[PDB]
């Protein structure tokens, strides 16, 4: 917990980091787009509720 | 390759760089160009759902989304002062209208079998007239072929068409006696206003479309 | 037969018209009138029995014409002439209010009164 | 004729690096800021649960 | 050659016909966002209602259409 | 505001001219604290 | 018809089809995954 | 991001495509018959 | 023969302003229909039977002009 | 001839008429939309779309109307 | 060719007629916006933009009417 | 001359125009007043917007005349 | 020459029918008036200048046509 907590301050990522790099540390990231894909849907559910839509309805 | 084949790979170019290097570095913030395309997403996302919501939604999310971005980048191309007025060859416009139309026909014979037919049969009415409302049910569908890709046409057509003859009437009021010269700023503020007005009703037309092809859509997913 | 009331006293609870200031603008009563309900607003209100009229300052409330032409007006206190300056000062203060700020509908309650005043 | 359209566009551009760009850079800027501050507000809550 | 004259002028007059569909489609939406702001909930019953209403007043402007049609085309 | 909080507001203006008698007075002038009661316990006894 | 009878209706017809098949393609190959990957790599922060 | 991700949209879309083959081919007819006008 | 053909085609086209006034029509009905149900909720199964009555009368004023439209025709 | 052409160009005149039903008529459809709108206040979620879905329909009657102006005038 | 010419003019004014409906348009959304903020107080920050949006669409038909009547006055 | 005959017919059919201005504006003009004497007080954000449909109604108005003029003159 | 001077007294007759609108344009603003005055009449001072502007206004759209109206029949 100590090299956690030294890691998360050392190298917190909060505006950059590359999506690939974290497609990189997460194949989780590509396991949900392709899963997402395969089912055809586009909506993120939990995007939506801490991340506003901008929408013109 | 034609004036509009060449015009065709332009606007197919200027979609490859808004998000080829209109994203840069794959930031998690996103560059500030690509909040723009974000909240056009976000907006055929919750309208398309809005309408053919449903498990096949998202299946239908990229035409529904290209369907969007073709005509929104085409009527504002196609407003650049000297720019090749792909929408003003009104066959494309008017055959992807009936494209999408006889796809919706196939697409809901497929479906619904041959009481695909019973989208036509609205509801239960007296029976004198149950037969009335699948005749003028069916003018109806078939109206829907021509409506989609007649309303897009006339209006870029004759905005672009209008503003042009302006234009010239306006070069031709310069070129009378100097006292014109003076004062002859209220023709060129309409031409203003006119091409500024052009931008407005080609983002409206392109939400409209695919919305109202989603509307269509809607019909033929779900039978009523 | 109307039927005027306060729960301070009643007023009224025969009468020819009444004139009243209500959500829906101004309503008259006079004889049959169609059996209505109406949010009384602060208001000046007339009383007229025969040609004789008397006069009423009236904190809103609620009006209803019941079906057997019965107008029930039921409003918190009350004459104009009772009503009828230093209510202008106090109004004036009250603006000052609106500075600061439930206190805030107060001062905007305040300037409804002013104008009800203004009317008198 | 077409050089009255070019006067237009440009003053088009005109009003749009008058009103539309920064609009739009407030508009662009607010949704940026918001993101990066939910990412950041993350952040900060978890360095707090390994605390925990 | 008259004929062929008026041919042209009679699909113009049958236009005119039109109008008075527009208008009436029109009201029926009008009637549509006013109803579901009154009552809020009544949206899903009213929806079909309207859409029937609104086919039946294109239906009449489509007839107008049709007689344009068969001037010009012949 | 409430509506009826709303009459009651213009009607304590309205006993502003002024005649005016001591029972319209104590009627304009409130005398209680609420003393909310959360679930047995109870928020602060605020004045009404 | 300023351009709206040339014989050359099928030329634009052919390059006109052509052209949509490849924004289609495009955009959902290439491009909509990547707006997807901006939201399920936000949410990922979220949730971590 | 730029990757080439697997999309169903060559059976989703399959009506779509059907109607687009057959206005392709009535247009070409139609394109002829045009250029004798 | 010229100009009698060409007064027919004439008189057609000016049949379709009739049309006009039924078009408007049957919207006015419909109008109200969507107003009364959103207004009662429950009226909407009784009031139902008397659309369809008001939208046929108000088709029917035009189906005379559209028949004297195909006898010119 | 002098007389086909002229039947051509007054035919177009006459069928540009038409519009003036449908210009009205989407007023009408956004008119229903602010009303509501300044009515319900949070309605306009789902209201917004549906009067959307009503413009489109009542302009495309006038664009009827148009097209025939098109017709004759162009061709 | 005279009656061509004549035709031109004639078919100009006959178009000019179509105009009428939009100017009613126009008014009925601005109507609308006058009604509306008179009804809420406070809708107007959303009703403002909405009212801009309902008078572009009934001028547009309008336009397009104007286009006719100058395709047909000028050729 | 038949085109002196035309150009003062169709002066006189363009003036048509002027009329759906003349209705729309009193509409403004009404709904102003009904809107101020329900309110009393929305009047100082409302002037602004009832002046500016004003124009707006009377700009298509305008160019009505405008091609009025253009028949009538030229 | 005839055909110059009948045309000139057809043409007036035609420019004259654009003064209805205005016609029943003005009927709407004093409608206005009086329902408004009715609905409460201490408003009635601050609508009254706003009612005379009113009134001027929709009459002049009238008086435009009217100035096409007089320069064909006079001129």
């Amino acid at each position: 917990l100590q090299s956690t907590l030294d890691n998360i301050q050392s190298a917190r990522p909060f505006d950059e980091l590359t999506v690939d790099d974290l497609t990189k540390i997460k194949p989780e990231i590509d396991a949900k787009v392709e899963e997402m894909v395969k089912k055809g849907k586009w909506d993120v559910p939990g995007y939506k509720d801490r991340f506003g839509n901008l929408n013109v309805m | 390759l034609t004036t509009f084949s060449l015009y065709t790979i332009i606007v197919l170019l200027v979609i490859t760089s808004l998000y080829t290097l209109t994203n840069n570095n794959n930031k998690i913030i996103g560059s500030r160009w690509l909040i723009s395309q974000e909240a056009i997403y976000d907006t055929i996302m919750n309208m398309t759902k809005g309408q053919i919501g449903g498990k096949n939604w998202g299946l239908y999310f990229p035409m529904i989304f290209t369907l969007f971005m073709f005509i929104f980048i085409a009527n504002l191309i196609s407003m650049i002062p000297y720019s090749f007025a792909l929408s003003a060859h009104l066959v494309f416009i008017i055959s992807l209208s009936i494209v999408i139309w006889l796809g919706n026909t196939i697409l809901g014979l497929y479906k619904h079998g041959w009481v695909f037919f019973s989208l036509f049969v609205p509801a239960g009415t007296p029976l004198p007239l149950v037969p009335l409302l699948v005749i003028i049910e069916t003018l109806s569908y078939f109206a829907r072929a021509i409506s989609l890709g007649l309303r897009l046409g006339s209006n870029i057509l004759a905005g672009h068409l209008l503003m042009v003859i302006l234009a010239g009437l306006t070069f031709n009021f310069m070129l009378i006696n100097l006292f014109t010269l003076v004062f002859g700023f209220v023709p060129l503020a309409m031409i203003l206003a006119i091409m500024m007005l052009e931008f407005a009703i080609g983002i409206i037309q392109g939400y409209v479309w695919a919305i109202l092809t989603a509307s269509y859509l809607k019909d033929a997913v779900y039978l009523h | 037969k109307l039927q005027f009331a306060l729960p301070h006293e009643t007023l009224y609870s025969e009468v020819t018209q009444v004139n009243l200031p209500a959500k829906s603008g101004r309503i008259g009563v006079l004889a049959n009138h169609v059996p209505t309900v109406e949010q009384l607003l602060p208001g000046v209100v007339e009383v007229m029995e025969g040609s004789n009229s008397k006069k009423f300052f009236i904190s809103g409330g609620f009006a209803t014409v019941q079906p057997d032409s019965q107008l029930c007006v039921t409003a918190i206190e009350a004459p104009l002439e009772s009503f009828s300056e230093n209510i202008k000062n106090l109004l004036a203060e009250a603006k000052k209010n609106v500075s600061s700020s439930r206190e805030a509908a107060e001062a905007a309650i305040q300037v409804e009164v002013l104008e009800n005043l203004q009317s008198v | 004729d077409e050089s009255i359209l070019l006067l237009t566009f440009l003053g088009f551009t005109g009003l749009v690096a008058k009103y539309l760009a920064p609009a739009y850079k407030d508009f662009a800027d607010a949704r940026m800021k918001k993101v990066s501050d939910v990412l950041n507000a993350s952040r900060n809550k978890h360095v707090e649960a390994v605390k925990d | 050659q008259l004929v062929l004259a008026a041919k042209y002028i009679g699909a113009g007059i049958s236009t005119i016909g039109l109008l008075g569909a527009g208008i009436g489609i029109a009201i029926v939406f009008a009637a549509l966002i006013n109803g579901v702001s009154r009552n809020p909930s009544i949206k899903d019953t009213v929806f079909p209602m309207a859409i029937l209403g609104f086919a039946l007043s294109e239906a009449t402007g489509l007839f107008c259409l049709m007689v344009s049609f068969l001037l010009l085309f012949g | 505001i409430s509506y009826a909080a709303y009459l009651n507001v213009a009607a304590q203006a309205i006993r502003s001219t002024e005649l005016q008698t001591a029972s319209v007075l104590n009627r304009s002038q409130t005398d209680a604290f609420y003393t909310q009661y959360k679930n047995a316990s109870e928020p602060t006894p605020i004045t009404k | 018809m300023p351009q709206l009878v040339p014989f050359y209706f099928m030329n634009q017809l052919t390059y006109g089809f052509l052209l949509m098949i490849t924004l289609l393609i495009l955009f959902s190959q290439f491009f909509l995954p990547m707006i997807l990957r901006l939201y399920v790599s936000r949410l990922f922060i979220s949730k971590l | 991001m730029l990757k080439r991700f697997p999309t169903p949209i060559l059976k989703v879309y399959w009506p779509f495509f059907v109607a687009g083959a057959a206005v392709y081919y009535g247009m070409s007819k139609a394109a002829d018959l045009s250029s004798n006008t």
